[PDB]
């Protein structure tokens, strides 16, 4: 019995011929593709790309593979893949790609009667995809994949994803340390070069970045300062040393934070939201030190007007700033 | 607060289908595993089926080939399918969820159970 | 045409795995060099890293043959049926061939059996900095080849008239040193498994200072000199004073954390750590100075007063004698 | 002669032998037996939650289109024959990227026995997933997965099984530990079913359970916190009049702990809920920002209610103490007994 | 069918043919039409004076030998065939370490038409030097290189040219920039000749322009220089009595520009040589320290000549904003137009 | 000539099995080894490996392979190893290695006419060793390199060094910038694992970091500061604010100290000597610190007690900090 499939698999591979598609000449060769997504990981905003792992399906007919006698779907090994045509399908936003090759290269083919081809691969990709970060923490992002064929056309190959929009699982199992997936979303359609048309499929995700880790690390340092630098508003007036003392290094601090943050978070030269509120508590803490520049500068002349300067301060820069908060967070959120 | 809600139950006769649920609320078990007990009248506390984030299914001995877990991650729930029952099935079933630390078989690893249900078999 | 069949004719009766002139006479190879750009030199890891192409010319009496055509022009499709020599670099990291989008491999052949290959080589290569000096440091770092498997008896290198051409040194990829000049010479080296022909070649590197003296040199001179404005500020403004002695000292820390940072881990001194260390120094003792004057304003007002007057001439002459010393040495003797 | 025997034999084995084929192709399930050894058990890291891991794989199986008669009864393989017949195509299902050493060859090896039997053992390293929940950081505990199985064949062609009983086909060495960070607790080997949209497949799965060791994070965080925030209850015990010292002194504990929190938080991963190290900090800052602002509440009853604010520094001398020792105590048994 | 003809012609053309022989060998020199369409124009380093660009590259050219006759006037083969043919040995002279991408198939086309005319196209992501001269730095502007040619065939053997108008001969995609800190301004199409040891090659080379964006240094290095210089002038109108407000102004502006001066060389290229930057920062830092050096004066003249102190203390409060002002101006008129 | 030489060559290759072991079925091969070692560089700390160049040849017997006519020791092109049976070495601490290929594959075959065979490579490759960092920045190291057969039993081959204690060069042309090579030594022993007892062969080193950069870089810092602590002890005890803050800058100061070197060294999370030793300075200033809130406590009601302890801890002081010192530069020097 085995050696009669090992006769039937020769015969179906002698006079096989891999450089012509399947009906060459002839209608175009239909190809249903299926997306198993296992995990999306590596979000970068430096390198503006993410890394995606999936198990990548192609179901095609080819008539020179057509075998009868054995009522059996043949699973072969996958050198076997070597010696039959394959289409030339290529992510159009890939950096950089490989297939796992442990313990063997992880390839899949399957045989059916009808001479149904189903050809599997487990891809690990960095696909680019571009970042608008003016909202930044608060922005959402669209990264896409494409998919499309190198060499055929339109007259020669066709794509369809397989299952409509069930064509693609996996995306509900995924979790993002910083995002979160609101939706995804297939896309059929041609791309008209210069070389002619090329049939093109398209997977696009849409990501809601989370703000808990910038509101512990980033966000409070610099309200805590903005809060500390109010303490001098209650410090008496001819406590030079210790007012001037919290001012300055209030103002170090909020520097070395911004300087920091500047040097690691990735560099892209436009404002953001993080840099608006970073530069609007500086601003508040440097107004927070003018206001004793003024009283220092007046305290002789008019001590009453100074210290009803102090008590007002002390009403109008808590009060200000959390306006400055409710509009921000209003205005981004 | 995190709530194991758990439906289904109640009494068959000797056989047929029953499909024992479980929904999850105050917190998204996607990266866990959802597991499910069993408890004869005061006897030992036993595992039956355990599904993890990668959708790897694991059964006890004594219940393969007749109940099947199944995991809707959308809804963040969990049910079991419990097919060719007999009066020894008769008992209260569990729904859990934990890491699986020192071994997910274990109901001592498990951070999260319900209040159980009782699935009844009369013969 | 009849070229196809010449080179049929010539692979017939080949054997790639045998130098030529095996049992006679040892094989003499002619080698050249051309560096398109010597690429970053990495002080951290020592090495540099250096493009080049690479020629070599020998001579097959297999390879004869009569015909009106003098050469015969081929590209790599050829390079794996001839014998080639077994060339490597001894002292490099990590080498690759370019393969964009072909093999960058040309194999020229003449009637009288002559044999002109060449390919392009990147190359990453090992040179061990002595960094006494730095930033004042001069370099000659070394590119060295020979052959893998046959001894002096069976493989000779040999450097032609022109042996390694630079065009436009200036477009190059070097920050921190200028090129000087090269040299290149022949030594016979002894191994565990014979005596081998080794051909180096010199590159002479001299280091620029200019970027050391904006981001170092200057902004430490600045602060020493901003430690010297707290002499001439009224010994009553107490929390200025401080401010200003502390805010220094954070400075002048600031700014020798990062005077390392483009070094490897050596545990000898160098002159920047002790440009760096002097400099900390100097606010150390302007700062124990501030101390002992504050101290000093209740117990010997007078000596207190006198104190900052006598610091604002020391200091700077003390600093600028040190500097002399410092720049004498590491610029006119070594 | 023997040598041209052997030769006779090797040259007659692969006679009408198709490589394409599993063995029992179309007549019987084959089954493969499989154990592990761990020689190493490599680096965690928490940022990428991925660790690595070097391992002996060992697989038997049996193919009767490999049967043979000679003096001998074991058969060591080159590793170019050992790519000439079938063998499983096991793959790692969470692996994210895993090395086949081959230096300086191919660290493969192919036994042969009489009856028919195939032993085929490699060297790998594997770098794979563990998903970790960090709500309890430092005072974490994971189990880190290790799933294989065949990439190909549904389980109607092939299934695993372990060489031995589960808990003893696994092994690790005695030096496989590479951990500086964390405790090699024990293992767990178990074994389930999957389904794809191909078909349904068998898994063999391994849990290795890790405990993080704390005495980096006592003695570099949570020390220097204690002992900040001591420092700032000192200044309960300095006199009332010295407004000054006790504005530099509570200021700058203000400072210590703003820098301690800022580096503290530096070593953690970008997580989004809040560790047990975030509420120690932000209890730790409470507390020396409530002693700021006792102080100036003492501050400003000074010179009017000289009574009030001595009852308040005497009471804070009690209170302050007693209420940190509290939160100690509950903070180190609610997370130490888990 | 029709398979078996198309079949009989592919196993036709190959007879008698060799791949080491360039077209016209002897006869005429060949040529070899290109174009290049830029998918993304990828990142550009600073730091590593190079750039990455993700490109097809489509050669066309006339081959006699692979005449063919039959209903398909145009033959498209994947990759088996076009290995089996000669095609031209081009690369880019001053090119990186370049990638020809493998996935999920070799992104290489061969298409043959019946008169022996084939185009071969291929996906590269080519990465390539580009020198820069970052005087002008952050106002800067750069011409990169995209040169290419045959690395074995001399001019006499194998010419290039654009397949059409040079300036149509190479074409960008709208979507295909991929600059976060740079606009590309446009591009030149040139040929011509190199000459080496080995004789003269046609090159075809691609200018780049770009341009840096300066809103960003504008916004972290530019304007709190600026308002620094100006709370420094600012110290000029307090009453010298008040000694603690114009010394806090003047020490504070001199820290905060010697914490802007080291963060900002931090970012930049190691280039030894200075740049606009470098002498905005160092006048912007000689003006704040000229401003501490008068409060120094005036403090040393007071309480001894209170009229020359003043006089100065005026004097600077005329000067240094006029000053500022003019070299403002002098900079920015100077850099802006070039 | 050459023509005796190609025939002869070809005559050797004809009928060759590359599956065979030499003297299958019989007695064990004998495998001679010799490394000479070019370069050692990158001794990590955070990822626990060296990286080491070297020259690798084995020496070995092969009936199969004797010639005679031709008295000559015949050098091959690399490419006849692929015809060839050769060693199944492989290293078992190895993470990555590879062998270099400019201008070509830096491999040796050399045949001699009794059937020798020597085997040469060039190898680059990264080791990994297990570190005790305990004694840091005094600590010594031991790394190794094990070498041993993959699928062949001591039934089969065999292992020794061949030159005694020759058979490794190059060890004192070895510079690394942060250690110097006290010594080298190696082994032979048998594994035994599961399948079988496995020949190998062991060479190890051993480390002696150097001290000079971190008098430098680190004890001098802290020492200085302890020493500055001390200076409050000489101020006139009615100055609250400049002892208070002396005191609490030098808190400060060493926590600055610590935080830098927390972010300068590699993360190695266990107890070390600098942990200690910065621990035992942290104690000495917080010790003073508490010592001056003892005497502004008690400075009013008991003056001249006040003065004694300040007077006896300008003693206790330097004497304690001096013997704290002896006993850390005893226990580790
Ligand atoms: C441990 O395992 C690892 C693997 O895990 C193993 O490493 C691999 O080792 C094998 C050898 O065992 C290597 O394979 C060889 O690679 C040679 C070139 O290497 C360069 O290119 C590699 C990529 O190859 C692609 O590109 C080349 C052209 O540049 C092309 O020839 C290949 O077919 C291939 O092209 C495919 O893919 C591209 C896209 O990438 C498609 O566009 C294309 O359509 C096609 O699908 C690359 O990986 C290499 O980089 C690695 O290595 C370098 C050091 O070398 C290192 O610096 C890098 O970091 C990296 O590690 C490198 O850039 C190739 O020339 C060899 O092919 C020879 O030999 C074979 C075997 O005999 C033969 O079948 C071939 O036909 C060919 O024969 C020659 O080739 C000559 C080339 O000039 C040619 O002139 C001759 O004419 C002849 O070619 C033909 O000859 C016939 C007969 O005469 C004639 O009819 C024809 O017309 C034609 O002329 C061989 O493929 C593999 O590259 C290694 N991979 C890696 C990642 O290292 C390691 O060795 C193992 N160690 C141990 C100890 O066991
Ligand atoms: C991230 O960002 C990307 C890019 O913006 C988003 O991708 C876009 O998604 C939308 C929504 O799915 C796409 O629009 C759809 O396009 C398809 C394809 O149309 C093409 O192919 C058709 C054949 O299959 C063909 O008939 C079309 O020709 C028509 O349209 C062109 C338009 O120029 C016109 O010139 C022709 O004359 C024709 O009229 C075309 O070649 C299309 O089938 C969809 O139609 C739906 O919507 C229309 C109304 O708009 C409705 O009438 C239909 O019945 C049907 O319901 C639809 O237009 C868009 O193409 C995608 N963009 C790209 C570049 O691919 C992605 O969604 C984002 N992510 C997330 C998560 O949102
Ligand atoms: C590189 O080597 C070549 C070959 O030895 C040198 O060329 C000869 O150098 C000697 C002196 O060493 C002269 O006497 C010959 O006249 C040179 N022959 C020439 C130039 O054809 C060459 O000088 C070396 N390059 C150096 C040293 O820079
Ligand atoms: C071939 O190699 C052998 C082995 O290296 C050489 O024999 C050695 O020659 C050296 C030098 O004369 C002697 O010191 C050794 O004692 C020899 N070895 C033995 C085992 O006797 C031999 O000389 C080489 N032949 C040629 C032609 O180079």
């Amino acid at each position: 019995n085995m050696s009669f499939v090992k006769e039937t698999v020769d015969k179906l591979l002698k006079g096989y011929d891999i450089r012509l598609r399947p009906d060459f000449g002839g209608p175009p060769v239909c190809v249903g593709m299926n997306i198993d997504i296992a995990s999306i990981d590596m979000v970068s905003e430096v390198n503006m790309d993410y890394t995606l792992t999936m198990y990548f399906q192609q179901y095609w007919r080819d008539k020179r593979l057509a075998y009868s006698g054995i009522p059996l779907n043949l699973t072969l090994d996958n050198r076997v893949a070597d010696q039959l045509w394959v289409p030339d399908t290529y992510f159009l936003n890939d950096k950089k790609s490989f297939v796992h090759g442990v313990t063997v290269k992880n390839r899949m083919i399957r045989l059916h009667p009808d001479g149904t081809v189903l050809y599997g691969l487990r891809i690990t990709t960095t696909a680019a995809c571009m970042m608008d970060l003016r909202r930044y923490p608060l922005d959402e992002q669209n990264c896409t994949l494409e998919i499309e064929s190198y060499g055929y056309t339109t007259d020669d190959i066709e794509f369809y994803w397989r299952g409509g929009d069930k064509a693609v699982t996996g995306v509900e199992r995924i979790e993002l340390p910083q995002f979160s997936i609101v939706e995804h979303r297939l896309v059929s359609r041609n791309v008209v070069f210069a070389t002619g048309a090329y049939p093109r499929l398209s997977l696009s995700f849409r990501l809601k970045r989370n703000i808990g880790y910038f509101i512990l690390q980033t966000y409070m340092p610099s309200i805590l300062i903005t809060i500390l630098s109010w303490v001098s508003f209650w410090i008496n007036y001819d406590a030079s040393a210790a007012r001037v003392a919290l001012g300055i290094t209030t103002v170090l601090t909020m520097t070395t934070i911004n300087t920091h943050l500047r040097e690691t978070l990735p560099k892209i030269p436009y404002v953001k939201a993080i840099d608006m509120y970073l530069m609007g508590c500086f601003v508040f803490v440097f107004l927070a030190l003018l206001e004793y520049a003024f009283v220092n500068y007046i305290f002789f002349s008019q001590p009453a007007r100074a210290a009803a300067i102090d008590r007002w301060s002390r009403i109008v820069f808590p009060f200000t700033f959390s306006l400055f908060n409710l509009v921000y967070w209003l205005y981004y959120v | 607060q995190v709530q194991l809600q758990e439906s289904g139950g109640g009494l068959v006769q000797a056989g047929g289908s029953l499909r024992v649920s479980c929904a999850a609320s105050g917190r998204t078990f996607t990266t866990y595993i959802m597991a499910w007990f069993r408890q004869a009248p005061g006897k030992e506390r036993e595992f039956l089926a355990a599904m993890d984030q990668g959708r790897i299914q694991y059964y006890g001995d004594s219940v393969r080939g007749r109940f099947t877990i199944s995991r809707d991650y959308a809804k963040n729930s969990v049910d079991l399918q419990l097919d060719g029952l007999r009066p020894e099935d008769t008992a209260v079933y569990y729904c859990a969820a934990g890491a699986g630390f020192w071994g997910l078989r274990t109901a001592s690893s498990y951070h999260y159970w319900g209040q159980g249900t009782q699935v009844t078999v009369s013969s | 045409g009849d070229v196809t069949v010449i080179l049929n004719n010539l692979l017939e009766g080949y054997d790639n795995k045998l130098r030529p002139d095996i049992g006679v006479k040892p094989t003499l190879i002619h080698t050249d060099m051309y560096v398109n750009s010597i690429g970053p030199v990495n002080a951290i890891n020592m090495e540099y890293t250096i493009d080049i192409f690479f020629a070599q010319t020998w001579y097959d009496r297999r390879l004869k043959f009569n015909s009106t055509i003098k050469v015969l022009r081929l590209n790599s499709n050829m390079v794996g049926k001839i014998w080639i020599p077994d060339t490597f670099f001894r002292n490099s990291k990590k080498a690759d061939a370019h393969w964009i989008t072909t093999p960058n491999r040309m194999l020229r052949i003449w009637n009288d059996g002559r044999v002109l290959y060449t390919l392009r080589l990147t190359i990453d290569a090992e040179c061990q900095l002595q960094l006494h000096n730095f930033p004042m440091d001069e370099h000659s770092c070394p590119l060295e080849f020979s052959s893998y498997g046959y001894p002096r008896e069976e493989i000779v290198y040999q450097w032609k008239r022109s042996s390694v051409e630079v065009g436009d040194t200036r477009s190059w990829r070097l920050y921190q040193f200028s090129f000087v000049g090269l040299r290149n010479t022949t030594e016979v080296v002894k191994t565990t498994s014979g005596d081998y022909v080794v051909m180096s070649v010199y590159f002479d590197l001299s280091r620029r200072m200019g970027y050391f003296t904006i981001q170092t040199y200057i902004p430490c001179t600045l602060i020493v000199v901003l430690s010297w404005v707290s002499f001439w500020i009224n010994k009553d403004a107490v929390p200025a004073r401080t401010s200003l002695g502390i805010t220094t000292v954070l400075t002048m820390t600031t700014l020798s954390t990062i005077a390392r940072k483009s070094l490897p881990k050596v545990s000898y001194v160098t002159a920047m750590d002790l440009f760096v260390s002097v400099c900390f120094i100097f606010v150390f003792s302007a700062l124990v100075e501030y101390g002992t004057l504050h101290y000093f304003v209740s117990s010997q007002p007078a000596r207190a007063a006198k104190m900052d007057s006598y610091a604002r001439i020391f200091f700077p002459t003390a600093f600028c004698l040190f500097n002399l010393v410092y720049w004498v040495s590491y610029l006119y003797l070594g | 002669d023997n040598t041209t025997v052997f030769t006779r034999i090797l040259d007659r084995l692969l006679d009408g032998y198709d490589n394409r084929l599993r063995p029992g192709l179309g007549e019987r399930v084959t089954e493969v037996k499989t154990d592990i050894f761990v020689t190493s058990f490599g680096p965690v890291s928490d940022h990428d939650m991925e660790y690595t891991i070097d391992v002996f794989f060992r697989q038997s199986w049996k193919d009767e289109r490999l049967k043979f008669k000679g003096p001998m009864t074991v058969l060591r393989l080159n590793n170019l024959m050992a790519s000439k017949i079938w063998t499983p195509d096991t793959f790692f299902h969470n692996g994210k990227k895993s090395v086949a050493h081959n230096m300086t060859m191919p660290n493969k090896l192919l036994r042969i026995t009489e009856d028919g039997t195939l032993l085929y053992t490699m060297r790998l390293t594997v770098r794979a997933e563990c998903p970790m929940h960090l709500e309890d950081f430092p005072m974490d505990a994971h189990a880190c997965p290790l799933k294989f199985g065949s990439y190909a064949y549904t389980r109607a062609e092939v299934v695993y099984e372990w060489t031995r009983e589960p808990a003893r086909s696994v092994v690790v060495a005695e030096d496989g530990s590479r951990l500086n960070q964390y405790d090699l607790l024990g293992q767990t080997v178990d074994s389930g079913i999957v389904q794809s949209s191909t078909g349904e497949y068998v898994v063999m799965t391994t849990h290795f359970h890790l405990k993080r060791k704390i005495g980096y994070f006592v003695i570099q965080t949570y020390l220097p916190c204690i002992m900040t925030v001591i420092l700032s209850q000192v200044s309960f015990w300095l006199n009332r009049e010295s407004v000054p010292a006790r504005t530099v002194f509570g200021v700058t504990t203000v400072l210590t702990m703003t820098t301690l929190s800022i580096s503290a938080r530096n070593s953690l991963p970008k997580v989004a809920y809040a560790t047990a190290m975030d509420w120690f900090i932000a209890v730790c800052y409470a507390f020396v920002f409530s002693a700021l602002i006792e102080f100036a509440t003492v501050n400003y009853f000074t010179k009017s209610q000289p009574a009030r604010a001595a009852k308040i520094d005497r009471l804070s001398r009690i209170a302050f103490p007693l209420l940190f020792g509290i939160f100690n105590l509950v903070y180190w048994a609610t997370y130490l007994n888990r």
